């Protein structure tokens, strides 16, 4: 998937990836303190280049009390059944590379983020 | 670009920028009022009081459960590795300031006084004011990593909600 | 002097009369709008259900931009020939048209048919707001309507937000009349200086005031520009 | 050529207002101040920025924006020329005060609805037999002015002909329209 | 790879002939149109191990009006070319008594080797030629009009008929691609004919500088 | 002439900028001397020819003798003298004009 | 669209679709465990460097895993150890400067630097069968006759005119540029003049207005007249034998009149 950062529990600094040249195994290790700890997934990098295509994650649900957005009823919600939806593009450097609609629910408390 | 809103001293303007690619990363800096070199962002946080990389994180990056904005913050933590404490932090801010004094308290205190005074100002001018102005400084650079994300579109210059008029009441 | 005192006589005007096409042209250029503003909700919905494929070169956005744009021209190119067609003999703006002494047939289009498209920096209108071009349409609203394609004609006139695209688009040739204006005479200057000194010389050589050879002979030719004409060699083309 | 302009006719600039109220309303109204809040809790709460000072987070702006826009348009604590401006989806409210926001009346719609009814209107006919004027109509919640970030989260009807519903809906969630 | 290298042989050993022709050295016409097939079988496809040899392709060429004028065309292994062997194929210039020469490099010229052929210049004439510059034929491009290098007794006549002086011409530099490659140095004068859409045609002379 | 034009004029482009509009010219001819176009022409094709000729001699661009400026007229006027004996070629002045 | 794969510059960020530095000590049971087959199939520093290839760009690109093994190789002088059958290469270091962050370092620099096909300043080639008759080839039939027969061109978003009219199957006649400079450079003086010559002309003549040739003939050889590219500024006309006072009353009046 994608490397998040771990942190030292003493100082609270970052860990940097440190290899040991005895095991021969990964270690996080704290270049302030003399923590360490022992890795347990072993990529220290990723790069995506056209992975990112997912923007339903970025959605929130809140959206769907915007009064600017258009709304819908051709498209039911399929979590809730609910008949209304706001849809709605792409907001980020590849909405030059699409106009896929994403729609939200606009039942309250519901906050459904589907595409077509 | 800062101003007190009812002082109204000469609008300092904060730079948060980052540098382009063309290095192991990318980074973000900042050119601070009265000081005629950037600094890296985590400099003047550690000089604003926090001098561990979780609270500065934390006033930046709101949500940890992202990593992609992770990836990007931690050329500007690597290159403010040397940097581990606020008087240290305070001295790298007044060795690049307008005249700085060669006396090191002298060079603390000036720094004290320009992310005090002049960085920032709508936010507090007074003290126990580091943690609000820690908080813009990190909405700032919060900011400018979306918009770099791509997670936000940038600002116009042209947008009419982005200007104000001076009538004859702020002209006066 | 004898047309212009016949002209007395023949006389010449323009009314709101020439600018009004009959109920049939009319009906004509609603039905042409219409089916445009429908190829166009099409296209919106082949976009938006993943169907438009781009064209080489090009990516989604410069190829949906592409369709738009090339079916509202379409849409004003056929409309305006429409209102064209309408015009009779007696027609003014067709009499001042057609002789050449003023305006052209998009200036009858726009008066008679449609106004058409309203560009900025040869796009469409932008999205000014956040992702509307006015706070009077949706967000991510890409029809002709939303986006500065002017339905009327200056005759039945524009609606707000026509007439607001419409000063948009229209406040770009004012900015490249005065940009223009200063940046060419520049240029003017800069042309004159590098060759005020060149001249025709009594050998007939062409030379700079170092007396250096630009030339051998004016235009490689030796004749001035005024007594040429355009003439068609008869040999050159037919085949053997 | 564009760098002169003009205002327009109902374009209002406005004067300036000391933020005071406005801060002191949403301290007491469940807004967590900066100072005494965990980091963890600004990921899903509204950012709030009066004057662009970040003074807090809330976790309900729908209804704090609605009773912002209450008090605005009967004028209680927030004077008619401050400006709530809630920016949904990257979760900040922005509340400006300041001096130099050029603003417009605009006509409250409600449900597809004016707030102008024909009591306003036949109270405005008679100006000066009624001391009734355009002060009594800004203070009946039914026009209110609309700065130009605020215009931003505005759905405009230029009509109320835009209001009757058609046989396909362009909008059915105007929330003001053009006088 | 050597199917790119054997092609890359042939069309500078194309060009070379082609310039040599048109500085008017006794090129014969089967070797002015050989096909890559004939270079193949007359050098061989792998340059690589070395079936045709860098220093096999050397060609030495003389000038119609006398055999004595003669022009060697080298091309040194080496991508930069040192003065080591500059001063190798001087000594077989010494050796041959021969004046010019053309140095057909890869990759270019050490700046103190483009010196010392400088330098050399009373005594032998010796031409860079960057490989990359010989891949085409510049003069047979549709810009490039027809350059004509002019003798002492045509440049005389020239300049008496006009009533002119050398500075007087328009000007070429020494360092032009067509001057570079009709090897042509200061103080001569180039006959170029061009047509013209005005007159049919025009011939333009430039003094070289 | 035709091959040189074809050098020329690579793209089959006919429209030139010639000084003398000739072909306005015969029209001027005709109308001048009441042309019938439907009678025998008394017109000599040597004359056609010669007139040609001798007139080619004298539309001079460069003035000399010497073969620079004579090369030099010949080629001040190519392009003229072209559609000048295609204009007024012998076939085109009995069969055309 | 052979041709304009060998011209438009590839790296190998246009190919690649995703990437990674794992770490992995023992190849032999790799940790990814996707890659785990055709590595025992092939069968160094614990440091891999994995990247992932985009399936279209190495189609229509016309590349397959051992070219760019072998551009990597050549590139990099075997000082890593490139490992290839998903499109995967598993780049590894053979035999202070930590591998982890070096093998970062080669990532970043490979990716962008590293030049997999095509000249490397064209950014982007175009190609096109061209409508108007003055890009169509134009040939005298047999009964001879002009014949515009339409053939495919190639437009280009930048110029390396030395290298392009150099390749196999590029016409080296007609092959021009709008880059003045470039064509001075390649092609000379007169070919330059030329090149001139129908640039002014093509923006004169697109608006549909006419200017007489010997005008234009006259400004191109003003600004051909002496050899090189004499602009139209005070660096090309303040520049020339003219005299002093003919300098000063056009730009730098008074930088002129000291000098002389
Ligand atoms: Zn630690
Ligand atoms: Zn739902």
């Amino acid at each position: 998937g994608f490397v998040g950062i771990r942190f030292c529990q003493e100082c609270n600094n970052m860990l940097y990836p440190k290899e040991d040249k005895e095991n021969r195994i990964l270690l996080y290790a704290c270049r302030n303190c003399d923590y360490q700890q022992e890795a347990d997934n072993s990529c220290i990098y990723v790069n995506k280049i056209t992975h990112e295509v997912d923007e339903l994650t970025q959605i929130i649900a809140d959206v769907s009390q915007d009064p600017t957005l258009p709304r819908t009823e051709d498209h039911p919600c399929q979590k809730c059944g609910h008949k209304e939806a706001v849809f709605f593009q792409s907001h980020s450097a590849r909405a030059e590379d699409a106009m896929r609609l994403y729609y939200v629910c606009t039942a309250p408390h519901c906050g459904h983020r589907w595409t077509e | 670009r800062s101003c007190l809103e009812n002082s109204s001293r000469p609008t300092s303007t904060i730079w948060v920028s980052m540098l382009a690619r063309g290095a192991i990363g990318q980074r973000i800096v900042a050119t601070l009022p009265y000081i005629k070199q950037e600094v890296p962002i985590i400099i003047v946080f550690r000089a604003l009081g926090f001098v561990s990389d979780r609270d500065i994180l934390e006033h930046i990056i709101y949500d940890f459960e992202d990593p992609e904005m992770m990836e990007m913050v931690k050329p500007s933590l690597d290159e403010a590795f040397v940097i581990q404490e606020q008087n240290v932090a305070l001295n790298f801010i007044g060795s690049r300031g307008a005249k700085p004094g060669v006396t090191k308290e002298k060079r603390i205190k000036y720094a004290k006084e320009v992310l005090q005074k002049e960085m920032l100002p709508h936010v507090g001018v007074s003290d126990f004011c580091e943690t609000k102005k820690a908080y813009f400084l990190g909405y700032m650079v919060h900011r400018l990593l979306l918009a770099a994300l791509g997670r936000r579109e940038l600002d116009d210059r042209d947008h009419y909600g982005n200007k104000r008029l001076d009538l004859a009441g702020p002209l006066l | 002097t004898v047309i212009n005192n016949w002209l007395l006589i023949e006389g010449h005007t323009i009314g709101i009369g020439d600018s009004i096409a009959d109920s049939k042209t009319y009906q004509d250029i609603q039905n042409t709008i219409k089916k445009a503003k429908q190829d166009v909700i099409e296209v919106i919905e082949k976009a938006h259900n993943n169907e438009l494929e781009p064209t080489p070169g090009n990516t989604l956005r410069q190829t949906f931009e592409n369709q738009v744009n090339r079916i509202l021209n379409d849409a004003r190119d056929k409309t305006g020939s429409s209102a064209q067609k309408s015009l009779s003999e007696y027609n003014n703006f067709k009499s001042m048209v057609v002789s050449g002494a003023k305006g052209s047939k998009i200036n009858i289009s726009q008066v008679i048919a449609v106004v058409g498209q309203q560009n900025v920096e040869g796009k469409r209108i932008p999205f000014g707001f956040k992702h509307r071009t006015l706070p009077h349409f949706i967000k991510d609203d890409y029809g002709p309507e939303s986006r500065g394609f002017v339905e009327n004609s200056y005759l039945a006139g524009l609606t707000p937000t026509e007439f607001f695209f419409h000063a948009m688009g229209g406040r770009e040739g004012l900015i490249d009349t005065a940009v223009k204006t200063a940046e060419t005479g520049y240029i003017q200057r800069r042309l004159i200086k590098s060759m005020e000194s060149v001249m025709v010389k009594y050998d007939a050589t062409v030379r700079n005031s170092i007396n250096q050879v630009v030339q051998l002979r004016y235009g490689e030719d030796g004749l001035a520009g005024e007594s040429v004409e355009f003439q068609n060699l008869a040999t050159l083309k037919p085949s053997n | 050529v564009g760098l002169v302009k003009n205002l327009a006719l109902m374009a209002y600039i406005s004067v300036g207002s000391q933020p005071s109220p406005i801060l002191e309303f949403l301290e007491e109204w469940s807004m967590e101040n900066l100072e005494e809040i965990s980091p963890a809790a600004i990921a899903d709460a509204t950012k709030i920025f009066v004057n662009g000072c970040w003074v807090g987070i809330h976790k309900d702006p729908e209804q704090l924006m609605n009773t912002l826009r209450k008090l605005r348009r009967q004028m209680d604590i927030i004077v008619s020329e401050v400006s709530m401006i809630r920016d949904i989806r990257e979760r900040e409210i922005r509340i400006y005060t300041d001096a130099g926001r050029i603003c417009r009346p605009l006509l409250i719609v409600e449900k597809q609805k004016l707030l102008l009814k024909k009591r306003h209107i036949d109270q405005l006919k008679e100006r000066e037999y009624n001391n009734y004027s355009w002060q009594d109509l800004v203070a009946s919640g039914v026009v209110e002015y609309i700065d130009t970030l605020e215009e931003e989260t505005v759905m405009l009807a230029m009509t109320p002909d835009d209001l009757q519903e058609k046989e396909v809906a362009y909008c059915s969630t105007y929330t003001h329209c053009e006088i | 790879d050597d199917e790119e290298e054997t092609y890359r042989l042939w069309k500078i050993r194309k060009t070379i002939m082609q310039l040599c022709h048109d500085r008017g050295y006794l090129v014969t016409q089967d070797e002015l149109d050989q096909t890559l097939e004939e270079f193949k079988a007359q050098f061989g496809d792998k340059p690589s191990e070395g079936r045709p040899r860098r220093t096999d392709l050397t060609v030495l060429v003389a000038h119609n009006d006398d055999p004595t004028d003669q022009m060697f065309v080298f091309f040194p292994e080496e991508p930069k070319v040192g003065i080591k062997t500059i001063k190798v194929y001087c000594q077989r210039m010494q050796e041959e008594n021969i004046t010019r020469a053309l140095i057909v490099v890869q990759q270019g010229m050490t700046p103190s080797a483009k010196q010392s052929l400088v330098d050399m210049a009373p005594k032998y004439i010796l031409e860079q030629f960057l490989q990359q510059e010989l891949l085409i034929n510049i003069t047979e491009h549709e810009l490039v009009p027809e350059h004509v290098v002019m003798t002492k007794e045509e440049v005389t006549e020239l300049l008496a008929r006009y009533k002119l002086r050398e500075n007087q011409l328009p000007r070429i530099q020494a360092g032009d691609p067509v001057a570079r490659y009709f090897g042509i140095k200061r103080g001569q004068v180039v006959k170029i004919i061009r047509p013209s859409e005005t007159a049919g045609r025009y011939i333009t002379y430039r003094l070289v500088q | 002439d035709r091959e040189v034009l074809r050098v020329i004029f690579p793209t089959g482009d006919s429209k030139v900028v010639l000084p003398c509009n000739l072909l306005r010219m015969i029209w001027n001819a005709q109308k001048i001397f009441h042309i019938n176009p439907r009678l025998p022409s008394d017109l000599h094709p040597i004359k056609v020819v010669e007139g040609v000729k001798e007139l080619s001699k004298k539309l001079v661009i460069v003035n000399g003798d010497d073969p620079l400026s004579r090369q030099a007229q010949e080629n001040a006027t190519l392009l003229f003298n072209i559609h000048l004996r295609s204009t007024l070629c012998s076939r085109r002045m009995a069969e055309e004009f | 669209k052979d041709i304009l794969c060998r011209l438009e510059h590839t790296t190998l960020r246009k190919v690649t679709a995703n990437t990674a530095i794992y770490y992995d000590p023992n190849p032999q049971s790799t940790v990814v465990a996707e890659d785990q087959e055709w590595v025992n199939v092939y069968y160094i520093s614990p440091w891999l460097l994995r990247v992932e290839l985009d399936r279209k760009h190495m189609t229509d690109r016309k590349l397959t895993m051992e070219q760019i093994a072998e551009k990597i190789n050549a590139g990099f002088g075997d000082d890593l150890n490139c490992i290839f059958n998903k499109l995967v290469l598993r780049i590894r270091i053979m035999n202070k400067m930590d591998d982890d962050v070096f093998l970062r370092c080669i990532e970043s620099n490979m990716l962008t630097d590293m030049t997999l096909q095509g000249i490397e300043q064209i950014s982007k080639v175009y190609m096109h069968l061209p409508q108007t008759d003055n890009k169509k080839k134009i040939i005298i039939t047999e009964d001879g006759e002009f014949k515009a027969l339409q053939e495919w061109i190639l437009e280009t978003d930048g110029v390396s005119l030395m290298r392009v009219l150099s390749e196999k199957d590029v016409d080296p006649v007609r092959t021009t540029s709008n880059d003045i400079v470039e064509i001075f450079t390649v092609l000379g003086i007169e070919a330059v003049r030329k090149a001139l010559e129908r640039e002014l002309y093509h923006v004169i003549s697109f608006d549909g207005s006419y200017v007489n040739y010997r005008h234009l003939a006259l400004l191109c050889d003003t600004m051909t007249c002496r050899g090189h590219l004499m602009a139209i500024t005070r660096h090309g006309v303040n520049r020339q034998d003219t005299g002093p006072l003919m300098k000063c009353s056009f730009e730098e009046t008074v930088d002129v009149l000291m000098e002389a």
